[PDB]
């Protein structure tokens, strides 16, 4: 996966907490 | 140029107008874009878009082709005012399948990619064979009438016509599905030829102008009657009516009184030339609300295709009959054919339909080729063939090169 | 040749039996370890941090 | 200010525009955010993406939706349409083949 794809996935996950 | 407005299509059919950034790469917009459509759908009270198992969210053209995720919206040929589609595409990953023994492997594999014969196709084959058989029967019976004036040709053809039409009626009334109708249509259309020559062969004495009046007439009548009660296969029957009607007029004129064939041929050519301009109007007048419009649109399109076809056949026969390598100003009809071909070659652009435009384009080419052949068969000599051969290859070669280059 | 023909057929039914077992393995292993590009769409599903 | 400052460090031209208007934050569809309300009042959370844009006085937005089955619209794009150059080449080739 590319750097862009990694940041794209990371942004989607950062929206959530326990 | 910094932004573009476009319509995005979403689930089950909602279209939404949005103003997008013209230079960011498309992969950056698909996620937030999906959120917006889901918010509006929820407020509207509709079911939102959702993922299913394994797959991904993609942005595609209305044709379904997905846009490359790393390219900018301006890098692709997308313009302000266009429309796009947001879609979910499922994962295609699965295990591979292998077979060792070549015999079983070839059998299993080959059975998936191709279609085997079945009872549905079997009937259509037989129906087509019976249609070919009777058109051959009428041909030999007709050839006999060309040398003998006895009633045999009309007598034997009359009974065949009755039988074929009789069988067709049962099939037509009993049909239930489109497959059944295809069989029925093929059968009914095959009855027109025997019935047609059966009447034309009845007048005694040598064949000529008097018999011709009967033949093309009943042919036209049968075609018109069939079209009324069938309401299907519009284009082909329409073509038969037009070529049948015009031939009946020419036959009647020649039978009653005509100073020369050239006179009739010239008259027919003029009639055809003006008919082309009338064709689109004729076709248009011959024709929950959505059902009525779509039915109307396709019916109209079909009539024009048939109407164009009938005229195309008549012009080539007349033009090739009018030109002549020995009669008078041999060059006059040749150049006249050129001017006549130019109009058809140029006017083809006025219609959007592929077959309509192609048939128009092809009609011009055949006339030029046909004229050269006529001028090569008669007045035969090395110069004539040498010139005709060169012309026929250069003519289309220049046309395609100018279009492709 | 009659014995040969029978022996070949016995193997094919074993092959078909092997294939069904393999499909169950593919279905199960994919359900737990998807390809990396598909993970993003799954963030909202209950499969996360499972 | 910090965005223009950062752009210059990246070697990119700063944000600039002409005409009557103002600069503001916008969504992917171009809708501007509320100028008088908190980001906590709006539906914003960590990881969202936003745009900075110049709102000229001339701006107007459609704000309307319509329904048509997506499955049919896509099909009608190909069921019947105008001629293509690729087809024309194929037709040209067939004609010269016929000529020889």
């Amino acid at each position: 996966v590319s750097i862009a794809e990694a940041e794209e996935f990371a942004q989607k996950l950062a929206q959530w907490r326990l | 140029p910094q932004a573009v407005v476009v319509g995005v299509m979403a689930g089950e059919g909602v279209q939404i107008g949005v103003l997008l950034d013209a230079n960011a790469p498309v992969s950056v917009m698909t996620d937030p874009l999906l959120k917006v459509v889901n918010s509006r759908l929820r407020e509207l009270g509709e079911a939102p878009l959702e993922a299913t198992g394994r797959g991904r969210w993609a942005l595609c053209l209305v044709d379904g082709a997905p846009l490359r995720a790393t390219q900018s919206l301006t890098e692709q040929d997308v313009y302000d005012g266009d429309r796009l589609w947001i879609r979910f595409i499922a994962d295609t990953e699965r295990r591979s399948q292998v077979i060792e023994h070549i015999s079983t492997a070839v059998a299993s594999d080959l059975s998936k990619r191709f279609a085997r014969i079945d009872p549905i196709v079997a009937v259509q084959v037989g129906a087509s064979m019976v249609a070919t058989g009777v058109v051959l029967a009428t041909g030999v019976l007709g050839w006999w009438r060309w040398h003998h004036n006895t009633w045999l040709t009309t007598i034997y053809t009359a009974v065949i016509g009755v039988l074929v039409l009789a069988v067709a009626m049962l099939l037509l009334m009993r049909a239930k599905t489109d497959a059944d109708r295809r069989v029925a249509d093929i059968m009914l259309m095959s009855a027109i030829m025997p019935v047609t020559v059966a009447a034309a062969a009845a007048p005694p004495g040598p064949v000529g102008s008097p018999q011709a009046v009967l033949g093309f007439g009943v042919l036209t009548v049968a075609a018109a009657l069939a079209l009324r009660f069938t309401g299907r296969r519009l284009g082909i029957y329409t073509t038969i009516v037009i070529i049948g009607a015009l031939t009946m007029l020419a036959a009647l004129a020649r039978m009653v009184a005509a100073t020369s064939a050239v006179t009739l041929l010239s008259s027919l050519l003029l009639i055809c030339v003006v008919a082309y301009h009338a064709a689109p109007a004729l076709s248009r007048r011959l024709a929950s609300s959505v059902r009525d419009v779509l039915l109307q649109a396709e019916r109209a399109r079909s009539f024009l295709s048939g109407l164009l076809t009938g005229l195309g056949v008549m012009v080539v026969v007349c033009m090739t009959s009018l030109c002549d390598p020995h009669t008078g100003q041999r060059w006059l009809p040749l150049i006249l054919a050129g001017f006549t071909s130019g109009f058809l070659l140029l006017r083809g652009r006025s219609y959007v339909d592929r077959w309509q435009s192609i048939t128009l384009a092809g009609t011009a080419v055949i006339i030029a080729a046909a004229v050269c052949v006529r001028y090569a068969l008669e007045l035969s000599s090395p110069l004539a063939v040498s010139i005709v051969a060169a012309i026929l290859v250069l003519l289309p070669a220049a046309g395609m090169a100018a279009a492709a280059h | 040749d009659a014995m040969r023909a029978q022996f070949m057929l016995m193997l094919d039914m074993l092959r078909e039996t092997a294939q069904e077992s393999a499909d169950s393995m593919d279905a199960n292993y994919r359900w737990f370890h998807p390809a990396p590009n598909t993970l993003a769409a799954a963030v909202g599903s209950p499969r996360m941090w499972e």
